[PDB]
């Protein structure tokens, strides 16, 4: 990650387990028959001034969708992860700070949240510095996070969900930025003797557990704690040697054809 | 650091690197600067003296009245000074010999010039192709098929060389070599065949010490590196001791029956048993009579001085020295255990701390522990003058050690100690501007705190002492779950810091504060627990009204009070407070939570969830499900916004306030 | 006489961090070493203050609370080497020998290595060793040539002869 | 075998770190407690740190950080120029 | 694993089968500690136990082991053969006192002298009582050029 | 190890280094105190290693001036051996047969003609 | 040598006699053993300042061996204090926490006041009923 | 006294990060012990940090020396190594 694990929140990807036909209605945007923002950006419409805005509202869309696609193709199908800075709270309470309801549409500007971003996840570094291609064990040392700040605070999240103005998404992005570079780990520091502590803390809550009472039981069989030795100790003789193999299917997801 | 006699001189210098060399006999015989003639030594000169070659020359003292002249003074600061003990009879060395015996056939005797050849330029190779220390599997690999010589070095023949000459072939010259050899018990053994005309197999054939050695001085220089050798630290002639030295008794045992007696270890005698069983080994030189039997005694220092290092070598030698017991070896002491290793170098006791039994207390920061006046009167935590001290300061010296807010001890230039016990208990002695004064302890002032077994990073974690009364350590109750120990009667101990170097670290990272959120799970690991959890429920119902008789009496904890009385919820008939209203008066301003659990609805539905605003709840009902260390939990999100403070303080508003409900709600089963 | 490059460390004190440090640090160097002799570098008549004085560092010390600054300076000393022929000034005249003095170094010339021209006279006025015309008393620099020198506690010591030629009364 | 790094070109984090802190507020300490030049206004302290902890948030305080990097060489940083 | 896949492979596995072991249920789980302990298994190549005594390895030197214990043999060997310890050791180092290199002890201090040079504002006389001059320091003297000479 | 006279034989440091002439080196000692003295309340005790010097300098001042070193400095130039330069400025006079006897060393390194004409020149001087 | 007595509580015959109150590191017999002014030495035995109070009794009998053999008691009440250990005979295992004088507590309401009060959390999870039924 | 600091105690400062507190509860509230190495073969000298004597009857020193720190617990195994005829030579700074 990069960061120091005790300033961590387990946190929720709402970009991740939606229909493709309900992600393009919450992010996607057109002049196709739609135009329902209008109603929102107030104050000031332009109306739609000279391209430019048509075009970047959907290059916003080339990465967010880029996002989408991968993962998956790395995730299973869990959602919560622990990320560095509650992202999906700054923003409440923030809308207590400045509350604001829907009868105030944004003063903001579509040309602004897209530069807001990209100005300050480009603030968000922890590996310094460049010293060129060293700025890419950075750009992806932060990626998880990154697709983050691009599901939250995608355009039409910003208008249609949670109307935000230049001074609360100004204030937004400031305690981002600061939540994260106060989360940044060390130098230091002892990764490995805290981390070693708090891997033997859970075993010690197994072990019992793994025995209880408890039974009794059959298949699968294999325990905990008195098996922990095992790994570590790498040996052959591993009483429960098990070992799990799929299939396809076919075959299969039938049954007599397994 | 502390004081150490204003030694200066030598600047300072921490150690850098440490050097693992193997002594030598020339340069044991140089360090020590003394003799040692006398075996039986042990001042048995018919008098209460010393000499010679024992207690004195010099060495290290044993006692105060002693300048043993070199050093001083006694009975610290003064090291012992090692010393030699001669020697003249080959020695043998357990330890050391046992590598001594591997090697066999690492230069052949005794021309002493390493097996290989050129060789055979793989197998000399090989053992190269491999770090120093480890290339050794190489050269027993060679003696196990080794056991003769051949021609004579590479000497040309053809002779030439440019580049040559090659020219070689091999391994030098001689024969062997040619018999190997075996371990039987504490003896060499080895055959000599060739053959069929006459050798020897597994019986008998001894060596010895005295001539291994000779052989090994022969070694080539060139040769000494060509194995896992050091001709500057380790020099194979070195395995063979001579010059035995002697460590000073400062590595040794005493003791006095006081009085008639003064017996002494245990141990050492034996060292004493050596030099009996050398000296009247070393007279017979002359002799040429009988000779053969004078071998028989010479097996003895074989013996002795292995005692004195591995008693049982796993040989049978006995090494009873008192009712037929093991003869306290100097292996026995570094690797016991009950003993150094992990006793005086990895776990060692330590000063400047105390322990007793636990017990509650609800009126407590959170950093906070209420240290007994009994210990306060017995602790410290020097502090050096200050020129904002020296009145202040002042003060406490001129009250006395024996009246907490005092001191005892104080430090002056030269590094004198003016104990303010029956020693000063007066004399106005105003107060050096520079010096250095020991006090008691008073108000946090940090100290840290721990329970063994300490497995969690924060078993030891640092609190603010002062400074109640009464004999046990009275600590937060939520702060005991890190502490996994309840108040069964357990201890805690306590160590105090001295230097205002780490006083500073147990304070800027360790503290119950900035240690309430572990990064083992990164969620909180202490929370509103027992009474004070059981009471939240019983109170942030809304079913429980508040009187205006007090709301009152109950906002005198907060414990920073806005001092505004809050706004009621009620007017009717009589002016009523919810429990919820006054309650979320000591959650922050500004933290927001939407708990939403199992069944519920647009509705209530029925107290049914959680959910706070601008730091008021409003919504369901206050339990373990958001007081305790949940993971999105009340605890853990004020920590973490706006961090700990007035976060610590929300451990004591609400086990304040609510402690204070529950007084006068009662509550039982 | 030798002009070099000499180390010395400072470690200075809390008490004295002040904002003129940097004077500080001058005046203990040249109070540490000026005066001093060793085998390796001999007398360090004194230190080229002023331009070839550098002033590196400093890292504070852990538990003490001193720091340590490391000072690069330029000296004039004075060693001496067996073989070195030098002017010295007769001090003392004894039927021992000739204790003369070069500088800050005392030599002394064994009168076992005086030339056996040079009777001792202890009648005369003032003990001295003529021959010889040449009267060498407590007065008159002579020319010797160090036959060995030795390095007793940072003090030096070594012993001249004047069986040479072109040596002897100046 | 060290070699030093360019004020100029430093690499590590322009913030002040959980450890350094510590060390600092520990080192202005014991130097302080050593009869030793404050550098601000005195506000009326006791405590030799409490003190020093005065100095912090003013960033009045000298005393610099040598990182040693791995390499062998290092970067020198000043109080104030810390975050 | 290792033999008839990957050694990246065999680290996941070991991720995996520590989560099986200490998650059922309901464990205190960090991806990141127990990251690290994998990273550290598999990062020399083979297979590196853990068995009690500490990844039997040897490239410290050996005061640093000695630490570990069982100590004697080690010493008793290493010393036949001068075994230099760069010290870089963290349990070496608190046997002979000197500071350790734990996280807060990872770094030296010196002094900003800078500071107190520029340092905020903020003269040339010499005969108010003092029998020796001055003038600052331009009375018609230099000094290097000669020394040069 | 190192304990011969040569010949030019000893430590290496030291060898490498020059030097100092002794009028010229007093020369710089005075300058040296000038320069302290610039803001002084008067004393500095000057121990008893510079009491010695003070003598032994004032007794041995080959060049009683400030322009006299300068041109003792101008005369010479090829160093040849730090020492043996600065050893054939502090002892003076004056024959060639007499230099290689003083300093052996010199046995090869330079002819004569040369050698008188800079004695000529410094008796001179 | 033997400092901090003080033994000038010890009588003629080098014993204490009961009951004087004896506290701190006060010495209560009295020892000697051979070597101007030479020599008396002192193998007597004091009292551990953690201890205190006065002397019950003491006995001096014959050893055999044969000679002198003296046995000194001292009692020294314990009241309860904070930190007490307290446990009924369920293993409630309790210690003191505090101690509140008489008005303080739950007067109620016949009416008596409890002598000691335990927390109804060392209950449910403990399942220990008995204690309830007793 | 006094009390007692476990492996497993020592073993949780590292935890924290305190180099300062570590170093302060083994190496001085409980073995506060100063020695004088020669830097050539490190090893205990005959100092006297009174009459400035040092001196090496060995390595025939008298200038080049340094100090070191170390728990008169390190001290006796350095000693005790002694009598095992090996040397732990503590080869300090540049000193070397």
């Amino acid at each position: 990650d990069g960061l120091d694990a005790t300033l961590v929140e387990y946190q929720v990807f709402d970009s991740l387990r939606l229909s493709t036909k309900q992600f393009e209605k919450k992010y996607r945007i057109d002049l196709m028959e739609d135009r329902s923002l209008s109603l929102y950006m107030e104050n000031s419409i332009e109306n739609d001034s000279s391209v430019q805005d048509l075009l970047d509202e959907e290059y916003t869309q080339l990465v967010a969708d880029r996002e989408l696609l991968c993962k998956f193709i790395f995730p299973k199908g869990d959602a919560r992860w622990p990320l560095p800075v509650n992202v999906q709270r700054i923003i409440q309470n923030a809308l207590q700070i400045f509350h604001l309801e829907a009868k105030k549409p944004t003063d903001l500007l579509p040309s602004d949240i897209i530069n807001g971003l990209n100005e300050l996840i480009a603030k968000l570094t922890i590996f310094r510095g460049s010293d060129r291609i060293t700025r890419d064990v950075q750009n992806n040392a932060t990626l998880l996070f990154q697709i983050l700040l691009r599901s939250k605070f995608a355009v039409k999240r910003v208008i249609m969900e949670y109307r935000l103005n230049k001074v609360a998404f100004e204030w937004i992005m400031g305690e981002v930025e600061a939540r994260f570079q106060q989360a940044v780990v060390s130098p230091g520091e002892m990764v490995g003797t805290l981390a070693a502590q708090s891997i033997g803390e859970p075993a010690t809550q197994m072990t019992l557990n793994t025995f209880h009472y408890a039974g009794v039981s059959s298949k699968n069989v294999t325990l905990g704690v008195p098996r922990l030795k095992e790994i570590l100790n790498v040996a052959k003789n591993i009483k429960t040697p098990s070992l799990t193999i799929y299939l396809m299917p076919w075959i299969a997801a039938n049954m007599d054809l397994a | 650091s502390g004081i150490q006699f204003s030694p200066s001189s030598v600047p300072l210098r921490r150690v850098e690197e440490v050097q693992f060399g193997i002594l030598s006999p020339e340069e044991i015989r140089s360090m020590s600067v003394a003799k040692i003639e006398f075996p039986e030594t042990m001042d048995e000169s018919g008098q209460r003296p010393r000499v010679g070659g024992l207690l004195d020359p010099r060495l290290g003292t044993i006692d105060r009245q002693f300048k043993c002249q070199t050093c001083g003074e006694t009975m610290a600061d003064c090291p012992g000074h090692f010393g030699h003990i001669e020697l003249a009879k080959p020695v043998f060395h357990i330890g050391f010999l046992s590598k001594i015996k591997k090697i066999l056939e690492c230069v052949c005797w005794n021309c002493g010039k390493l097996k290989i050849d050129s060789s055979n330029p793989k197998f000399n190779d090989t053992q190269r192709y491999r770090d120093p220390k480890n290339r050794l599997n190489a050269v027993w690999n060679v003696c196990k098929t080794k056991m003769v010589c051949d021609t004579g070095l590479s000497a040309g023949s053809d002779n030439f060389d440019l580049s040559n000459p090659s020219a070689n072939m091999g391994h030098g010259g001689c024969g062997a070599a040619q018999p190997t050899i075996r371990k039987d018990g504490l003896r060499l053994w080895g055959s000599w065949k060739r053959g069929k005309d006459e050798s020897d197999l597994p019986e008998k054939r001894l060596l010895s010490p005295l001539e291994v050695h000779t052989i090994f001085t022969h070694i080539s220089s060139e040769d000494l590196a060509h194995l896992g050798l050091n001709e500057q630290y380790a020099r194979p002639d070195w395995m063979i001791i001579t010059v035995l030295p002697v460590p000073p008794p400062s590595v040794r045992p005493s003791i006095s029956v006081d009085g008639t007696s003064r017996g002494e270890d245990d141990l050492t005698h034996k060292l004493s048993d050596i030099i009996k069983a050398n000296a009247n080994v070393r007279r017979c030189e002359q002799e040429g009579a009988p000779a053969h039997i004078v071998s028989e005694y010479e097996q003895l220092l074989q013996f002795h001085v292995a005692t004195y290092m591995d008693n049982e070598i796993a040989g049978q030698p006995q090494a009873l020295q008192k009712s037929g017991r093991p003869l306290k070896s100097i292996r026995a002491r570094l690797k016991g255990k009950e003993g150094r290793l992990r006793g005086n170098l990895m776990g060692k006791r330590v000063d400047f701390s105390a322990r007793t039994v636990i017990t509650g207390d609800p009126n407590l920061s959170l950093d906070e522990l209420g240290v007994p006046r009994s210990i306060a009167k017995t602790l410290t935590y020097p502090e050096t003058v200050t020129p904002y001290n020296i009145y202040q300061l002042q003060e406490l010296v001129r009250n006395g050690p024996d009246e907490h807010p005092g001191a005892k001890y104080i430090i002056r230039d030269t590094g004198e100690r003016i104990d303010l016990r029956y020693h000063k208990r007066a004399g106005d002695i105003p107060l050096r501007y520079g010096w250095r004064v020991e006090r008691h302890i008073r108000d946090g002032d940090v100290v840290i705190f721990n329970r063994q077994p300490s497995l969690h990073k924060m078993s030891m974690m640092g609190h603010r002492i002062r400074v109640m009364p009464y004999s046990t350590f009275r600590l937060n109750l939520s702060v005991t779950s890190p502490y996994n120990a309840d108040f069964d009667g357990d201890e805690m101990n306590m160590h105090v810091p001295q230097s205002e170097e780490t006083r500073a670290e147990i304070q800027e990272i360790t503290m119950v504060p900035k240690q309430i959120v572990s990064p083992q799970s990164n969620k909180p690991v202490m929370g509103i627990v027992q009474d004070t959890l059981a009471g939240v429920r019983k109170f942030s119902l809304r079913d429980n009204f508040l009187t205006r008789n007090a709301v009152m009496n109950i906002m005198l904890w907060v414990p920073d009070w806005d001092g505004i009385l809050p706004p009621p919820v009620i007017l009717k008939p009589k002016v009523l407070w919810t429990g919820k209203q006054i309650l979320s008066l000591i959650i922050p301003k500004g933290i927001n939570l939407i708990r939403d659990d199992d069944k519920q609805s647009l509705s209530n539905p029925t107290d049914s969830g959680m959910l706070i605003e601008n730091g008021e709840i409003i919504y369901g009902v206050v339990d373990k499900k958001t007081v305790g260390a949940s993971q999105g939990g009340l605890v853990h999100t004020i920590w973490k916004e706006k961090g700990p403070e007035i976060c610590k303080g929300f451990f004591n508003g609400i086990q304040r306030v609510v402690n204070y409900w529950l007084l006068h709600n009662g509550f039982s089963i | 006489f030798f002009l070099k490059e000499l180390s010395l460390t400072i470690s200075l004190h809390p008490s004295y961090f002040g904002p003129r440090m940097q004077d500080y640090l001058k005046a203990k160097l040249l109070a540490d070493v000026e005066g001093t002799c060793s085998g390796q570098y001999g007398y360090i008549i004194c230190v080229l203050d002023s331009n070839t004085i550098d002033i590196d560092k400093g890292r504070v010390v852990p538990g003490q609370g001193f720091a340590e600054f490391e000072v690069k300076y330029r000296a004039v000393l004075w060693r001496p080497f067996r073989g070195e022929v030098v002017d010295a000034i007769v001090t003392t005249v004894n039927k021992m020998g000739f204790f003369a003095n070069i500088g800050p170094l005392n030599v002394f010339v064994s009168s076992h290595l005086v030339p056996p021209d040079m009777k001792f006279d202890p009648t005369a006025n003032p003990p001295n060793y003529s021959g010889e015309d040449q009267v060498i008393e407590k007065g008159s620099n002579v020319r010797l040539k160090i036959v060995g020198t030795r390095t007793d506690a940072t003090e030096i010591f070594a012993i001249a002869t004047m069986k040479e030629d072109y040596l002897g009364v100046l | 075998s060290g070699k030093a790094v360019a004020k100029e070109d430093r690499t590590t984090t322009p913030y002040m770190t959980k450890y350094e802190r510590a060390r600092i507020l520990g080192t202005r300490a014991l130097q302080i407690s050593m009869n030793a030049p404050v550098l601000v206004d005195l506000e009326g302290e006791t405590d030799p740190l409490q003190i020093a902890m005065k100095e912090l948030a003013q960033k009045k305080i000298p005393l610099l950080v040598r990182r040693y990097l791995p390499d062998g060489s290092y970067e020198d940083w000043s109080v104030a120029e810390l975050i | 694993i290792l033999q008839i896949l990957g050694i990246e492979a065999t680290r996941s596995a070991l991720l995996k089968e520590l989560r099986n072991v200490i998650e059922f249920d309901g464990s205190y789980v960090n991806y990141r500690h127990l990251a690290l302990l994998c990273d550290v298994m598999t990062s020399r190549g083979h297979l590196m136990a853990i068995t009690r005594h500490g990844i039997n390895r040897a490239e410290t030197g050996a005061l640093m082991r000695c630490s570990f214990e069982e100590t004697v043999e080690i010493l008793m060997d290493a010393a036949a053969s001068g075994e230099k310890d760069d010290c870089k050791g963290i349990s070496e180092n608190i046997m002979l006192g000197q500071l350790a290199p734990m996280g807060t002890g990872a770094f030296d201090i010196y002094l900003d002298q800078d500071m107190l040079m520029n340092y905020s504002l903020g003269a040339g006389s010499g005969m108010g009582t003092s029998q020796l001059p001055e003038g600052a320091g331009t009375p018609y003297e230099r000094s290097p050029m000669v020394d040069s000479g | 190890f190192e304990e011969d006279a040569a010949q030019l034989k000893l430590g290496p440091e030291f060898e490498n280094e020059d030097m100092l002439t002794v009028s010229e080196a007093k020369i710089l000692i005075e300058t040296v105190l000038a320069q302290r003295a610039r803001e002084t309340n008067g004393e500095i005790p000057m121990t008893d290693v510079m009491k010695k010097t003070v003598a032994y300098f004032n007794v041995f001042a080959r060049f009683k001036t400030a322009e006299a070193t300068y041109a003792c400095e101008r005369i010479l130039g090829n160093r040849f051996h730090k020492f043996e330069r600065a050893q054939l400025g502090t002892l003076c006079c004056e024959d060639a047969e007499e230099a290689r006897t003083l300093i052996p060393s010199l046995a090869n390194k330079i002819d004569d003609q040369n050698l008188q004409g800079i004695l000529d020149e410094l008796s001179t001087l | 040598r033997m400092k901090h007595g003080t033994y000038d509580k010890l009588e003629d015959d080098g014993l204490i006699a009961p009951g004087t109150r004896v506290s701190g590191e006060d010495i209560i017999i009295g020892k000697t053993a051979p070597i101007q002014l030479h020599a008396k030495r002192d193998v007597s035995t004091p009292l551990r300042s953690t201890e205190s109070g006065i002397v019950d009794q003491v006995m001096v009998t014959t050893n055999q061996e044969g000679l002198k053999f003296v046995k000194v008691r001292m009692r020294s009440t314990r009241i309860p204090q904070i930190g007490d250990k307290f446990a009924s005979r369920h293993g409630q295992k309790g210690t003191i926490g505090m101690t509140y004088r008489h008005e303080d507590m739950p007067f109620s309401a016949q009416g008596i006041v409890p002598d000691i009060i335990i927390n109804p959390h060392a209950i449910p999870s403990r399942m220990t009923v008995a204690h309830l039924v007793e | 006294g006094g009390l007692r600091f476990g492996e497993m105690e020592r073993d949780c400062q590292i935890s924290h990060g305190c180099s300062s507190v570590l170093r302060e509860r083994l190496f001085d509230c409980s073995d506060a012990y100063r020695v004088i190495v020669c830097d050539i073969c490190g090893l205990i000298a005959i100092a006297s940090y009174k009459k400035d004597s040092y001196e090496c009857r060995s390595c025939q020193n008298r200038t080049r020396f340094s100090q070191v720190y170390l728990p008169y617990a390190a001290k006796l195994l350095f000693q005790e190594l002694m009598s095992m005829n090996i040397a732990p030579r503590l080869f300090t700074k540049n000193h070397k």
